[PDB]
């Protein structure tokens, strides 16, 4: 009969659960036509992790494994393991190794190696195209490209540290709501966290939005997550039984005690608000969500 | 353990107006939603209007623009102002309340209902 | 009085608070000669952040600001607070929160988004031992392999990845603090040094291995408490009921106590151990808070 | 409150041995530490030996190797086996217990003490 709670961390004290970034703004977009079915940052209110969601902030969009060999530039093939170093078992009921990126694009980062007295080391910038046919993490194998042409070692322990995107040009295929093909071509994704949507008229999804760095080119790309990584960590530990399908939360200014607005926090781990407008939410950065009650569909959210 | 006392039922000339009131007492919670359902003769129950403690309101499309729901929190009472009534609004009107808690599932209560008849006769 | 608690996260579910890394092993070194006074990952048991400690995992060893000019290829950068507000040197902190708390050549990526905006990113190195490393004065320097493609007066972010080198001339020392105001000025508002005050006891560390850009080595970063503990203690703000909390490292699968430790009120662990090196323990183990004790309690040998 | 019942005091021939016992009852907690202090004539209080619920033990340097402390948890009792006693061990021996909780500060109790005389 443990009471349900949320972290009392403010917006400026929260981290994106789909990419290692601080939360920048709250965001809505009712006109979104795409299916919202991200796999990272997915956790039920009673603490069940879903999709490819794991607890470490360092784990998000990260890869561990070993380069097997070199294969449009300098490309490398890499077997991927679980983040804890154990081999990935494709027969597990997960879409891909936990922490695998859940969107289409050219993910920019650093590949580093420490060889199996003192071991030798190297690190270089790298790009992983998650839309590519050779992106098959569910099969335990992915590909990455480097500006560096030769200084990558085969058969040695390898780590990918995500930094941002390589590009958001048309030919870079950045779409945050398009899932990768985890097993590659002509196979379907499996064990996916369910899609999310508002089921009541006048409501839209509320996102925690972070802006993502770019290696080059023009753009201000953003990543929207359903719940911050701190919420995932919190919900998992508490494992508080959900007493309805919807928790009523209020976004509160602690300095004034004023309720800026209220939202529904749904069982599958996402928020909805009564808002017609799209774009960022004008609110103080020291604001936070407060859990006030378990409600049902008879409760109607006040307009935002 | 919540009690609902309804009032304001009766016969009304078409084009006229009526005010329904529902007062809640007992084990009520600060977070809540109160509303009205109706059952027309030879028909099933349908939502008319509801209001929530946060200030949100919901209306059936059939009564939008004619009916207004509101509340006086000091009296723990909600009101249904029914204007521009037509014979098709003839029904039994039921008061419903959901009481909400952080520590328990939602708890529901309902009223006995009041007859509202709209006719020239 | 709100009860004191720890996260029930296991060792493999924890992150280093001095560098953005997963916790790899528990570690002791009784023969350590250096003074242990790290500034990140510092939090009292009742939730008071100290040193340069902030809550975001993305904030650890990160910098935010603007490049002023070029000075290999070196660049000068004014540093702000991580939330974008200007750093006020008169605040009672050693440096902007998140500032690196050790000597070395920190390797990472500098990225810029112009005030659709243009973008660029390049690998960079920050030498924290350098005279021109003055975050307390709102100014630092970084070097790049790239010779020209860095823009002045544009918003700049540093994403830490690892170390550039641990060679002798790279001056890596995890227990040597930077000079935050540079030469001939003393560090101020530092989190206090930590040590065992009881014979037969040594510090217990959460150890993470840190990547290298090149060269030979297996360098590690030891923190007093993982970042998740900092976040947890800060939110709870539970009153400390004595000066030492007794914690047990528990195997949840078997219910067995592997060992016990003292969690000191200033936010660090000690154990009764004669040996140096990693601690042989399951990675699904976790620390469990069992009671508030005092110096009359003697830890069982590890 | 907690009560401590001491026993085992008296006169002992030098080179001989003595066993002290302290049994705790009342509002005791599962996590604890029990020990002995002593006060020699014309001297101040000193720690002799203590034992903690986790199994850790602490000894004064003056009695290391001669004295052994132990406990029987079923009886909530600790024992001090004092071997190879010498005249300088002559003192009043006091039992001390600290009871520990997750929800309260440490609570202390103490015993009346027993006289141990080593001579002739």
């Amino acid at each position: 009969s443990k009471p349900f709670t949320l972290p009392i961390l403010t917006l400026g004290e929260l981290t994106n659960s789909r990419f290692p970034l601080p939360i920048d703004v709250l965001y809505t977009n009712p006109n979104e036509s795409a299916i919202v079915q991200c796999q990272n940052g997915r956790c039920t209110l009673d603490g069940e992790l879903q999709g490819t969601t794991q607890l470490l902030p360092t784990g998000i969009c990260a890869f561990r494994g070993k380069v097997t060999q070199q294969v449009r530039g300098t490309h490398w093939n890499m077997t991927v393991t679980n983040l804890n170093g154990t081999p990935f078992d494709p027969t597990e009921d997960v879409p891909a190794p936990l922490g695998t990126p859940d969107f289409s694009g050219q993910i920019y980062g650093v590949i580093s190696q420490r060889n199996t007295n003192l071991p030798a080391n190297r690190a270089h910038e790298a790009v992983i195209a998650t839309y590519s046919p050779k992106f098959t993490p569910k099969l335990g194998n992915i590909q990455f490209s480097t500006w560096e042409t030769q200084d990558v070692s085969s058969g040695q322990p390898t780590k990918f540290t995500p930094v941002g995107l390589a590009s958001v040009d048309a030919n870079s295929h950045f779409d945050q709501w398009t899932l990768p093909s985890y097993s590659g071509a002509l196979t379907l994704n499996m064990n996916l966290a369910p899609s999310v949507a508002p089921v009541f008229p006048g409501e839209c999804l509320l996102f925690f939005r972070s802006f993502i760095p770019l290696k080059g080119g023009y753009g201000n790309p953003a990543i929207d997550c359903l719940m911050p990584q701190e919420w995932v960590q919190h919900l998992y530990q508490e494992s508080a039984p959900s007493l309805s399908d919807v928790a009523l939360v209020r976004y509160v200014n602690p300095e004034t005690g004023r309720t800026l607005f209220e939202a529904k926090l749904h069982r599958n781990g996402f928020l909805t608000v009564a808002r017609n407008s799209a774009g960022p939410v004008v609110a103080p950065t020291n604001g936070y969500f407060r859990f006030d009650s378990w409600v049902n569909q008879f409760y109607t959210l006040a307009p935002m | 353990d919540v009690q609902l006392v309804e009032s304001g039922g009766g016969l009304v000339q078409p084009g006229g107006s009526l005010r329904l009131s529902c007062a809640a007492s007992g084990s009520i919670f600060s977070i809540y939603a109160m509303g009205w359902y109706r059952q027309a003769p030879g028909k099933q129950r349908e939502l008319v209007a509801s209001i929530s403690s946060g200030g949100g309101t919901n209306y059936a499309d059939s009564v939008k623009g004619r009916f207004t729901i509101s509340g006086d929190n000091a009296k723990n009472t909600v009101y249904l102002q029914m204007n521009s009534l037509k014979p098709e609004d003839t029904a039994v009107y039921y008061c419903k309340r959901e009481d909400y808690s952080a520590y328990a599932p939602p708890s529901g209560s309902r009223g006995r209902g009041t007859q509202v008849t709209v006719s020239s006769h």
